[PDB]
């Protein structure tokens, strides 16, 4: 699945209480994790992502900040480009065709939905789209309720004329 | 420019005098691949040890930017580098006591 | 069936006859130097950072492995082993042989001109002012420093081109090169025009580190508007590269113990759309132009491009001199080239004025009023 | 940029009359030589069809009994200056029972030949030749589009001017005579044209104090070609 | 010339280079070398090569120039402060620059030239046609009179010119029309347009 | 410098518009005009009827006078206002000056109002170029031709629309001195352009005469089948 | 073989054995793409295009020999135009899938010029892959894509080698791409695209939906009636969607009130009133 | 019944491309290289026997050469072959054959020759005379010491014989033809224009006397992308290096550089000048008598009954081109085969003709004009 919106929409936020919630093997991953000095660690590190989620449990991941991996440019001589290329790559080819019972659940999140390769959001890969948008004025005052219960909170002092 | 945002931080540097992890925050970027990065986990790691750290980041403009429409390939790795940080000062593991001191030219 | 037959058993002969061919079928120079030379020695070469105090004591890195505390053979010259200096050093020992010239870069090298073609100052008549104050620009005082230095005066490193396409800037540039006399160097505007960053100032290095070594040299720039116009400036961005690349050449060309001996010409076709950095002199100080050719100059151009054709003698040259008031050399050069082909078109062997006429009155009507074409009067 | 004419540029200038001194260019040569037994006038036609009837274009047009005109570029706005000056003259002759010299006419004109306002149109695209005979003897007077007007003793305009004034500044002195000036300007006519000179290419136009009237000449023309 | 300090150059576009992060680098071992060498006074050229009133756009942006101009600032002024270096810097224009190069002090003495007024004209020819053998039938207050708003180095170009339109003769040492005829090659950017003015 | 606006000039000393108007004439339907010596002719060509509506209304020859006769090129609703302004014009001379109206005077009206209409501000100029047919002074055939800048041309024969240059052409190897009067050779001189039409269907053809001194005449698309029999027959004796 | 693996020593680098397997490229360029693998069967409500395609596709593919027997010259470029989700792409997929050519989509991306060449300069090694993959579908997306779609059509047309080489763009706004390359002698079928009609809808619907766990007493033509026109995979997730309705209700069953939610769910799409005007 | 003889011969084509010690001296040639013959590339080359190679990641070796193949051979920018032991030079390796020579370097005469024209014979005696008979037959400037004509511009309108003349030249040729689409010059860089240009016509100059051949060049004047960086101020800058590159210095060599475009308004006046382009050529609809030779050349090889006149396919339509042509001869056997006739009729003629006349020639919706 895919996450995007307004950045402090709580994008990381149903991922902390899914993780919480949930019952199988959760992994986060830093979308800037693979990029590292050793010249071919990010392939098997896929790897170990993917063999690792099918081994577990038809499980979750969550793999946030991936806009660190989805660039849909690169330049082939730099040499630097090229790895993220191939991480992209071995990303692709193992996202296709995994097994399609084992229930991995991998959670990308962005904040950006522009740099993004279209041939990642297809049919069988991400299928779909999911915002969070900006709250309402009725969703500002649930969301006072929830968080003002934690203060002491002088009790005849309104909220609901800020909103 | 020229308020003294440097010497407030330089004041509390001369106040609580703990561990004052001055940061110019260009000269972090030398060449390599993902050198940078591994020196972001090194001060994060480090200040989650040293349990009353302050990070401070003088010129945070170079490093941080905004975006791009994916120009210049250098730029790249700037923005996995920024996203690293933006990872790591939030993650799942929340930080303790890591108190950063933040300081700009034009915000 | 004719052709077809033809075609097809005239390939089956030809395959069979090779069906039998296909089945019919079936040093001293210096190799005793080359087994001399496994006694000799492989000689990896490096790069110094610096030596140290009373004794070598050499630390290189080699261009990429490591960097080494290594010490010489003991046959070197031990003074010229200086820092930055591209050296051999052995594979075991790690001991340095020879000092050899550095890397000079991969493709700035190749535009030395190293050759001198054959375009001589009696081509480009008409620019006789220019000739001669081309002449005593760069021919003098490079060859015959006679008059400058015994009097005690300078000579100007720079002097600036420009004028209508078409009218010698080309034939200038080519013609001292029959008479340099000095390491010539070709660099073109659109040279510094790279990828990556920061990469016209290695190149605007490389170049007056090709000048400094050999004396008395020759640097030609052309069309110096990709090198830059100007300093602009707004809020996004644009001509940086492009700009640092010209401020760089502009610093390495002169100021802080400038230059040496060099001379550098400059052309463009739109020299108005130049900074004033370029501009100021000492960095260039006759700015020479040209004009078109507007008397029997033509006529000399015409003798130019006639005096290598056997033609008819009964001819005149001023009467299409003045059929051309606003022409350029090269539109000179296109009609006796043109007039010339019409008598190739003729099996005779020497052209005719009427052979002139035709090439005017078919070059300048057809191709210098039907493009663009009219087809309306409103004037006439 | 100069997208204007309310705009000056760093250096000077209109860039718009700039343009339209360009667009003096492109027209037919005309040549007219001031001598004091006459101004003689010249022009090319340059006919394209023989369908074409050529005494239906226009180059010569007679103002005033003693004044004549030629015009070189855009037709339109030479018609209407000639519309405007055939009404003036009138007028002049109207208000006071003489005949408007040819100064005054041109003064008249280029009262409004810079007269170009869009608000509170275009300038105008056509240089003129003026001959004529005022008390002070024979007139030959040369305006543009800019307005800024002058006496010329022989002035050529339009296209090939540059080797047209060349050649005349070769060949005229002060104390020239009428025929001697007609087959001097002929060749020069001749030597700027493209096409074999004959009765149908050019036309001339002779003003004298005594032969006021008929400022044309019609096939003696033939006969002043052929005596070249 | 006349001090005996330890002196350093500074170019600007030698600093940015083709990899990102080796101006850091340069500025920062440059920065040591001279702290090294205490009497160090560090001469700078074209700042504005690198001195740059950045921008916040999109698509497009050069960053790695504000990387090394930040890294020269920082390790300039600031915190970890010094007291040995001196700071000599030479631009052409100025309203590139972002207001945090100087502000008041990060240069502290604001300087301008002017151009020579009258006088320093006829002085800066004197200076360069000292050593030329003249034959002094000239005013140079004259020549400094007629020529308005030349640099020293236009000035310098009236003498070479005068020297060698004095060798176009070639036989003596100089004379006042030599200056002259100097002047008139120095004097346009020729105009003569001149239309439409009367 | 550009192809807007009408106003400012080239930086060679052009305007974009008056090149750039005559276009839409040249890309337009082709019309022709000859004149003989007492019978004047014209017509144009590609009625192109389309099966279902009729084509009285689309008539693209008209008269302002009984003594002048109309044709155009380039878009329909110029040629429109220009004639329905050119009606008033010669009914406003003729209560003037009493005298039938001559060609030269409405051409100069016609092309005047076409250009100080060019010269305003922002108005589009009229992309027509209108042949103007009369014989008014002693039954002298005159035919003038306009342009959109508005330069009234005077001319023998005529030819407008697309492929005006071929058209005309034709005109110079056939218009030798003796075509007219003879006015059936005039009259097969029109045949002869109408066969040398970019076309040339045969039923496509409408041409309308003048004899200087009738009324405008329609002709029958029956006379006109005879005269390509005719020329058809003219080519087998050229065999 | 060329670009083959084999096995070679280590010490003396002598050759040892061949090694299989060697690399799979337009395998690998398929799946970037991974295109909708299609067949006739489900491109029903329409064939009138259908046929147009195996009209000019399928006759140069499967005779040759009726082209070149009267010496006419084959066509070579369809342009298809249209608006999205009329099957602007299943349509060229089921066509090179029932002639067995290797389908082709060029879209962007530097992943697709680094397995090209090494995006080193342009595109034209695409003619490697199409000359030596000689029956070769090339399809392409909606001013680039359409200037090295000019390239290519100005190489192809004669100056090149055998054909089964065509190239199929489908897209909408016909007149924004070039008029030079509307040549009638460069491309010569511009096939429009219609949207779906009531039995088109219908056909789309049963298509769409006749694979799925329905209730047991269903209508589809009031469903079908429904639309007011939609794209092709509109109806696809009306189908999914109300399966996803019945599970929200704990059934496996497709009752209609799931469609009656589902068409409103869709009906978002248009909407928005006081403004007929026109 | 031809089938046979075509695949017999061109199986034996195959068979007999595939069909492809004594020496004491040769194999103490090949004891001198090694086993591991490792392959390196050149910087400088220095006099005593031995020269400066790189390694594939950077090393760098004073290393000799086994002198049996020449050090002429070498030069700065070239991939040679190492030894592993001392890793001496060992001799030449035949040059990476780059796509562009593989792309652009055409080794095939195309199509028909000068017999597949339609209203030329002046053009193609232009052509001829201006880079044919520089080429073949350079015996008259000999005779007379006068430059040939240098560059050849085709213009007119869309479908006139640009790529049909292109196409001959290549056809009767010698030489080694490149060919370049003009919309190639801009990429998705900055500064990609330049190097292009440059290696471009470095490999042109490089192997014999050539003729570079480029297209629709106007496409980088008048065409704006947002697949471009920077812009304008690098288009101008790849004007500018084909600008030096054309008019430049140092004998620039026989390389006929011609020239084809649809429109001429839109381009440099400083590129048309001559010293580039000597010899422009309009590019004229010809005439209507030449009409039937293209219908006699594009129906040269088809059966086709008599019933029709092509005077009948002359007073339809008044520009005329080979692209007016083919399309009815393609269209009349779209309509042949519709009808699965031979011996194509009048009425595939005439259906033909009005679909080919709208589709297209029309402009624009009524009306407007008419
Ligand atoms: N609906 C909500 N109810 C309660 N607290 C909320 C709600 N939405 C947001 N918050 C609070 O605001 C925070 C949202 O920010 P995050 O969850 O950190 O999202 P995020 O990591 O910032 O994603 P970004 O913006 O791309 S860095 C949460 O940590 C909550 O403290
Ligand atoms: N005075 C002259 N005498 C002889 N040949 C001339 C003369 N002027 C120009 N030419 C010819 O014109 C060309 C000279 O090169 P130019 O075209 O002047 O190159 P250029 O001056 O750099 O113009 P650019 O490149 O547009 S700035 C050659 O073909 C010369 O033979």
């Amino acid at each position: 699945v895919l996450m995007y919106g307004p950045p402090g929409c709580g994008k990381t936020m149903l991922a902390k209480a899914v993780a919480h919630h949930t019952t199988a093997a959760f992994i986060r991953v830093v979308g800037s994790e693979f990029v590292q000095k050793y010249l071919g660690e990010g392939p098997r590190m896929v790897r170990d992502v993917f063999r690792l989620a099918k081994e577990n449990a038809p499980a979750i991941i969550f793999i946030d900040e991936i806009d660190a991996i989805a660039t849909k440019r690169f330049d082939a001589q730099t040499g630097a480009d090229r790895e993220v290329q191939r991480i992209l790559l071995e990303l692709l080819n193992q996202m296709d065709g995994f097994d399609q019972n084992v229930n991995v659940k991998v959670i990308m999140a962005t904040n950006r939905a522009d740099t993004l390769d279209p041939a990642l959001l297809r049919p069988g890969r991400l299928d779909r789209k999911i915002e969070f948008p900006l709250p309402d004025r009725r969703q500002k005052r649930l969301i006072f309720s929830t968080i003002t219960s934690k203060m002491n909170l002088s009790e005849e002092v309104d909220l609901e004329d800020y909103v | 420019p020229g308020t003294g945002k440097t010497l407030l931080a330089r004041a509390v540097a001369s106040q609580l005098d703990c561990n004052f992890l001055k940061v110019v925050s260009s000269s972090i970027v030398d060449k390599y691949i993902g050198e940078s990065a591994r020196l972001i986990r090194e001060m994060f790691n480090y200040a989650r040890d040293h349990q009353p750290c302050i990070i401070f980041m003088d010129e945070i403009d170079a490093i941080g930017g905004r975006r791009f429409s994916e120009g210049t390939s250098a730029d790249r790795e700037i923005q996995r580098t920024l996203m690293e940080l933006l990872n790591q000062m939030d993650g799942f593991d929340t930080l303790h006591r890591v108190k950063m001191i933040m300081a700009t030219n034009r915000p | 069936q004719v052709e077809d037959d033809i075609q097809q058993l005239l390939k089956k002969i030809n395959e069979l006859t090779g069906i039998k061919e296909s089945d019919t079928g079936l040093l001293a120079a210096d190799k005793q130097t080359l087994q001399s030379e496994q006694p000799l020695q492989v000689a990896r070469c490096t790069k110094i950072i610096n030596a140290d105090s009373e004794d070598p004591k050499y630390i290189i890195n080699v261009k990429q492995f490591a960097k080494f505390v290594v010490d010489l053979s003991d046959q070197v010259a031990p003074t010229d082993i200086e820092e930055g200096m591209r050296v051999g050093v052995d594979r075991n020992k790690y001991q340095i042989h020879i000092p050899l010239p550095p890397k000079i870069d991969p493709t700035v090298t190749m535009m030395q001109v190293e050759e001198k073609p054959d375009v001589t100052y009696s081509d480009v008549g008409g620019c006789k002012e220019q000739i001669e104050k081309l002449r005593e620009v760069v021919e003098t005082p490079l060859l015959h420093p006679e008059r400058f230095v015994n009097l005690g005066i300078e000579p100007p490193k720079g002097v600036l081109l420009f004028g209508p396409p078409g009218t010698g800037k080309t034939l200038c540039a080519r013609a001292v090169a029959n008479r340099t006399d000095a390491c010539f160097i070709r660099v073109i505007g659109s040279e510094l025009v790279q990828k990556y960053v920061g990469e016209g100032a290695r190149m605007v290095r490389e170049l007056f580190e090709m000048a400094r070594t050999k004396k008395a040299c020759l640097i030609f720039f052309d069309e110096i508007d990709a090198i830059g116009g100007a300093r602009f400036d707004d809020g996004a961005g644009g001509d940086n590269e492009v700009q640092r690349t010209m401020l760089e050449l502009i610093n390495q060309l002169d100021g802080f113990d400038p230059r040496g001996n060099i001379k550098v010409l400059m052309a463009t076709n739109r020299p108005d759309t130049l900074d004033p950095a370029l501009m100021r002199p000492g960095r260039l100080d006759r700015k020479i132009e040209f004009s078109l050719p507007d008397l029997e100059g033509r006529t000399h151009i015409f003798k130019i491009h006639a005096r290598s054709m056997s033609v008819e003698r009964d001819i005149r040259f001023e009467l299409l001199a003045r059929l051309c008031p606003n022409s350029t050399g090269a539109e000179i050069r296109s009609v006796c080239t043109e007039a010339g082909m019409f008598a190739i078109r003729a099996r005779r062997k020497i052209a005719t004025e009427k052979d002139f006429l035709e090439a005017v009155n078919k070059v300048i009507k057809s191709y210098a009023k039907f493009s663009a074409t009219p087809r309306y009067m409103t004037y006439n | 940029y100069d997208r204007g004419v309310n705009t000056f540029s760093p250096e000077g200038r209109l860039f718009q009359v700039e343009y339209a001194i360009e667009a003096i260019k492109l027209g037919s040569t005309a040549i007219g030589i001031q001598t004091s037994e006459g101004v003689c006038l010249a022009v090319e036609k340059r006919i394209t069809s023989p369908l074409m009837e050529p005494s239906s274009i226009e180059k010569i047009v007679e103002i005033d009994a003693h004044i004549g005109c030629a015009m070189s570029g855009l037709i339109a706005d030479a018609k209407t200056l000639i519309d405007k000056a055939r009404v003036e003259t009138q007028n002049h002759w109207f208000t006071y029972n003489e005949t408007m010299t040819v100064e005054s006419v041109t003064q008249a004109v280029s009262n409004l030949a810079l007269q170009f306002g869009e608000e509170d149109s275009r300038p105008f695209g056509v240089a003129l030749l003026f001959g004529g005979v005022d008390e002070k003897g024979p007139q030959l007077f040369h305006m543009d589009p800019s307005g800024t007007f002058v006496q010329c003793d022989a002035r050529a305009i339009g296209s090939a001017s540059e080797g047209a004034q060349s050649s005349l500044q070769e060949v005229y002195h002060k104390s020239m005579t009428l025929k001697e000036a007609i087959k001097s300007s002929l060749i020069i006519l001749k030597q700027v044209m493209e096409e074999k000179l004959n009765a149908t290419n050019i036309e001339l136009a002779t003003v004298q104090p005594g032969q006021n009237f008929h400022m044309f000449t019609k096939e003696e023309l033939e006969e002043v070609i052929k005596d070249i | 010339a006349q001090t005996k300090a330890t002196f350093l150059k500074l170019a600007g576009p030698q600093l940015v280079q083709m990899f990102i992060g080796d101006g850091a680098k340069l500025v920062r071992d440059a920065f040591a070398l001279a702290k090294e060498k205490a009497p160090s006074i560090i001469f700078i050229d074209e700042l504005d090569a690198i001195g740059t009133k950045r921008f916040d756009s999109e698509k497009a942006g050069d960053r790695e120039v504000q990387r090394t101009m930040l890294e020269l600032l920082n390790q300039l002024d600031g915190f970890q402060p010094n007291t040995q270096v001196k700071v000599i810097a030479a631009t052409n224009r100025v309203d590139i620059l972002d207001p945090a190069l100087l502000r008041s002090g990060r240069l502290d003495r604001k300087i301008e030239f002017p151009m020579p007024n009258e006088e320093a004209r006829a002085r800066i020819m004197q200076i360069h046609s000292r050593k030329m053998n003249v034959s002094p039938d000239v005013n140079y207050e004259e020549l400094a009179r007629c020529t308005d708003d030349f640099n020293g180095a236009q000035c310098k170009a009236v003498c070479v010119e005068a020297g060698m339109i004095a060798l176009r003769r070639g036989a003596t040492e100089l004379t006042h029309e030599d200056y002259m005829e100097g002047i008139l090659e120095v004097q346009a950017k020729k105009k003569a347009n001149l239309q439409y003015y009367a | 410098s550009y192809d807007r606006a009408i106003t400012v000039f080239s930086p060679d000393g052009h305007l974009f518009q008056v090149e750039y108007a005559q276009e839409a004439v040249k890309k337009g339907s082709t019309a022709v005009g000859v004149r003989g010596r007492d019978i004047v002719v014209l017509g144009v060509e590609k009625k192109s009827v389309a099966k279902l509506q009729d084509e009285r209304t689309v008539r693209k020859i008209c008269a302002l006078d009984d003594n002048v006769c109309m044709a155009f090129a380039g878009l329909t609703a110029d040629a429109r206002i220009v004639i329905n302004r050119a009606r008033v014009e010669c009914q406003s001379h003729r209560l003037t000056v009493e005298d039938p109206v001559t060609v030269e005077y409405i051409t100069r009206y016609i092309a005047s109002l076409k250009q100080r209409y060019t010269q305003s501000n922002g108005r589009r100029p009229f992309g027509i170029s209108a042949l103007i047919v009369g014989f008014d002074f002693d039954g002298t055939p005159r035919l003038y031709q306009t342009d959109p800048s508005g330069t009234y041309h005077a001319w023998k024969a005529n030819a407008i629309g697309r492929g005006a240059k071929s058209v005309r052409e034709f005109l110079e190897k056939n218009y030798t001195d003796e075509a007219i009067e003879t006015d059936d050779l005039t009259i097969k001189l029109v045949i002869k352009a109408l066969l040398e039409v970019v076309q040339s269907g045969g039923k496509n053809i409408e041409l309308a005469v003048m004899r200087r001194d009738q009324s405008l005449k329609i002709l029958n698309p029956e006379e006109i089948e005879k005269y390509v029999a005719e020329i058809e027959k003219e080519k087998e004796e050229n065999e | 073989t060329p670009n083959c693996r084999v096995a070679l020593r280590n010490d003396s680098y002598t050759l040892h054995k061949i090694l299989p397997n060697k690399v799979d490229p337009l395998v690998s360029l398929m799946m970037v793409e991974k295109v909708p693998d299609s067949t006739y069967e489900m491109i029903g409500g329409l064939d009138k295009q259908i046929k147009e395609i195996k009209e000019v596709i399928e006759l140069p593919v499967k005779h040759p020999e009726l082209f070149e027997a009267l010496g006419i010259a084959q066509p070579k470029g369809v342009l298809l135009y249209g608006p999205p989700g009329t099957g602007k792409t299943l349509l060229a997929r089921a066509v090179a899938h029932h002639t067995d050519c290797t389908f082709i989509r060029v879209s962007g991306s530097e992943l697709v010029q680094k397995f090209i060449g090494e995006g080193a300069r342009m595109v034209r090694e695409l003619f490697v892959m199409a000359r030596e993959h000689a029956p070769s579908i090339i399809f392409m997306d909606e001013s680039e894509v359409q200037r090295t779609m000019l390239e290519l059509l100005n190489q192809l047309d004669g100056f090149e080698a055998t054909k089964n080489i065509k190239v199929i763009m489908a897209t909408n706004r016909i007149d924004i791409l070039d008029s030079a390359l509307l040549r009638p002698g460069r491309i010569d079928r511009k096939i429009e695209f219609p949207p779906p009609n009531e039995e088109a809808r219908l056909d789309i619907l049963k298509i769409h939906s006749r694979k799925m766990n329905l209730t047991r007493g269903i209508n589809l033509r009031k469903i079908a009636e429904l639309m007011p026109g939609a794209s092709g995979a509109e109806v696809k997730g009306v189908c999914t969607e109300a399966g996803m309705y019945a599970l929200r209700e704990r059934r496996v069953h497709v009752t209609q009130e799931d469609f009656e939610m589902a068409v409103a769910k869709v009906m978002q799409k248009d909407s928005e009133k006081n403004m007929s005007i026109k | 019944l031809e089938r046979i003889k075509d695949y017999l011969l061109m199986e034996e084509e195959f068979i007999r491309n595939q069909e492809q010690k004594q020496e004491e001296e040769r194999s103490k040639v090949d004891d001198l290289r090694g086993t591991p013959m490792s392959v390196g590339t050149l910087e400088e080359i220095i006099d005593d026997n031995h020269a400066i190679v790189s390694t594939s990641v950077g090393s760098e070796h004073y290393v000799s050469i086994l002198s049996f193949v020449d050090k002429d051979l070498l030069e700065p920018g070239c991939s040679v072959l190492l030894n592993h032991k001392v890793h001496a030079v060992i001799g030449v390796l035949m040059d990476d054959t780059d796509p562009l020579v593989t792309v652009m370097k055409v080794e095939k005469a195309p199509q028909e020759t000068y017999a597949d024209i339609g209203g030329l014979d002046n053009q193609i005696q232009e052509i001829k005379e201006s880079v044919e008979l520089p080429l073949t037959h350079p015996e008259y400037y000999e005779e007379m010491g006068i430059k040939p004509p240098k560059g050849v511009i085709l213009y007119g309108p869309p479908g006139t014989g640009k790529t049909l003349l292109a196409k001959a030249v290549a056809n009767q040729t010698s030489a080694t033809f490149l060919r370049v689409v003009g919309s190639e010059l801009i990429q998705k860089y900055l500064g990609d224009g330049p190097k292009l240009v440059r290696e471009l016509f470095r490999v042109a100059e490089e192997h014999a006397p050539s003729i570079v051949f480029i297209d629709e060049i106007d496409a980088i004047g008048t065409k704006r992308y947002d697949s471009n960086s920077g812009g304008e101020r690098e288009i101008q800058r790849t004007m500018l290096e084909l600008l030096n590159q054309l008019d430049g210095f140092d004998s620039r060599g026989d390389v006929k550089v011609i020239m084809a475009t649809n429109r001429i308004e839109t381009l440099d006046p400083a590129l048309i000048r001559p010293g580039r382009i000597d010899r422009k050529i309009e590019f004229p609809l010809p005439d209507e008598k030449t009409k039937k030779r293209i219908f006699q050349i594009h129906t040269s090889r088809m059966t086709l009954a008599d019933d029709v006149t092509l005077d009948d396919l002359i007073m339809a339509k008044d520009d005329l081109s080979g692209a007016d042509i083919k399309a009815i001869c393609t269209e009349a056997g779209l309509m042949a085969l519709r009808e699965r006739r031979m011996k194509v009729t009048n009425e595939d003629f005439k259906k033909s003709k009005e679909n080919v006349l709208y589709k297209k020639q029309e402009g624009t919706p009524e009306g407007l004009y008419l």
